[PDB]
């Protein structure tokens, strides 16, 4: 029976006309992203379920020599997996774009464990022509380089696009509401990116790189509003200010991130220059101390553009004066914008800063709901040889 | 020759 059984893989392995028409449309397009809430609980099994798929598909085709299909097959796996993450929009944007960095993680973690099994075990290297050696050395390696190169993109593709539906909410929610966009819908855009990384068993390191990066874009984005505001900046602004970026700093320390004060210092600085003293010349070498992300240039601006109420009485030309003093001095010194570039891209990818996941075997397994003709029956079949 | 890896369970 091990004759026949190992005869239909073979079959259903070096046609990939139709292998490549399944995955492609069934499990790489037809994927279906289970709701991204811990209400539900999913085991490993759910999430990288196709990448577990194409490990074992890819598997087979190495087993039998089908160096020639298999190439061709991973080929379009990654053009197919970056052409889905470019097209991510909407609601899906998060639970998608995390689905697919946990299994291309997973899919280039096998890689780096073939790589690291055919240069250490001598078994590949004497059972085959010293031709044959040198052409699957080369294959996965090749293989391993695309595949870093391909999370490496998926992340920045999905990274600028959540910073994209940050800044038509971050800008107006930050620096206009007052406790058409809240500070509420703001923590929800974390929240999901929070239960999204824990419900899809993602590293909490890959967390904190996605959080750091869009709170020093939020921190970027609105100061260079802010800095532009005029008739605005107000006492009552500033306190006003400090609350919604405390709402943000008590999200970031009961979420796991203690560096979150860190990343938004330039929001957090600004809204206590509009709140402490600003009378005398004392006041401003203080001032000076506790905005110490903020240049001369951009502390002169931000002063006077400074709204006094009703009751309040102006800042002296004493001060203006000796604001303006200091500015000379930090100017002659670099022989010069007063705005904040933010990290626009590109991105250092994160998962390329934790260990590989340490690959161990897989088991035979593939969604019910999911209608793979060909490629459920090789999982199947190698699931009968196994046991042989 | 081929390429024979044991990852399955």
């Amino acid at each position: 029976n091990a004759t026949q059984i190992n005869e239909e893989l073979y079959r259903l392995l070096e046609d990939t006309e139709i292998l490549n028409q399944e995955i492609t449309e069934g499990l790489l397009k037809g994927f279906e992203v289970p709701d991204a809430g811990v209400a539900i609980q999913l085991s490993k099994r759910d999430v990288v379920y196709p990448a577990r798929i194409l490990i074992i598909v890819l598997s087979e085709m190495w087993r039998f020599g089908l160096t020639k299909q298999s190439e061709s097959f991973l080929a379009q796996v990654l053009t197919t997996i970056q052409k889905v993450v470019t097209q991510l929009k909407g609601n899906d944007l998060i639970p998608s774009g995390v689905f697919w960095l946990a299994n291309v993680r997973e899919l280039y973690s096998f890689v780096v464990f073939a790589l690291n099994s055919i240069l250490t075990e001598e078994t590949f290297k004497n059972g085959m022509t010293d031709e044959e050696y040198k052409e699957y050395v080369s294959l996965v390696t090749e293989l391993k380089d695309d595949f870093e190169a391909l999370s490496y993109n998926i992340y920045n593709i999905w990274l600028k696009k959540l910073q994209k539906q940050l800044q038509k909410k971050a800008i107006n929610a930050v620096v206009i509401s007052e406790s058409e966009y809240t500070m509420d819908d703001i923590l929800t855009f974390f929240n999901s990116i929070y239960w999204c990384m824990k419900s899809f068993h993602i590293e909490n390191e890959v967390f904190h790189a996605v959080v750091t990066t869009l709170l020093n874009y939020v921190d970027a984005i609105c100061f260079n509003e802010l800095i532009m505001k005029r008739n605005f900046l107000s006492w009552k602004r500033g306190l006003q200010l400090n609350y919604n970026v405390t709402r943000l700093e008590e999200w970031c320390k009961t979420h796991g991130l203690t560096d979150g004060t860190e990343c938004l210092q330039h929001l957090i600085q600004t809204a206590k220059l509009l709140q402490v003293r600003k009378y005398t010349i004392e006041d401003i070498d203080i001032l000076r101390g506790i905005c110490y992300s903020l240049t001369p240039a951009q502390l002169q601006k931000l002063i006077s553009q400074y709204q006094v109420a009703d009751y309040e009485s102006p800042i002296p030309q004493e001060i203006l004066r000796y604001v303006a003093d200091i500015v000379k001095k930090e100017a002659a010194l670099s022989s010069s914008s007063i705005f904040i570039t933010p990290e626009t891209g590109p991105f250092t990818d994160p998962f390329s800063l934790i260990k590989t996941r340490k690959f161990d075997q897989v088991e035979a397994y593939i969604p019910a709901w999911l209608s793979l003709p060909s490629t459920k029956r090789i999982v199947d079949l190698v699931a009968q040889q196994v046991v042989q | 020759h081929g390429f024979h890896l044991d990852i399955l369970k």
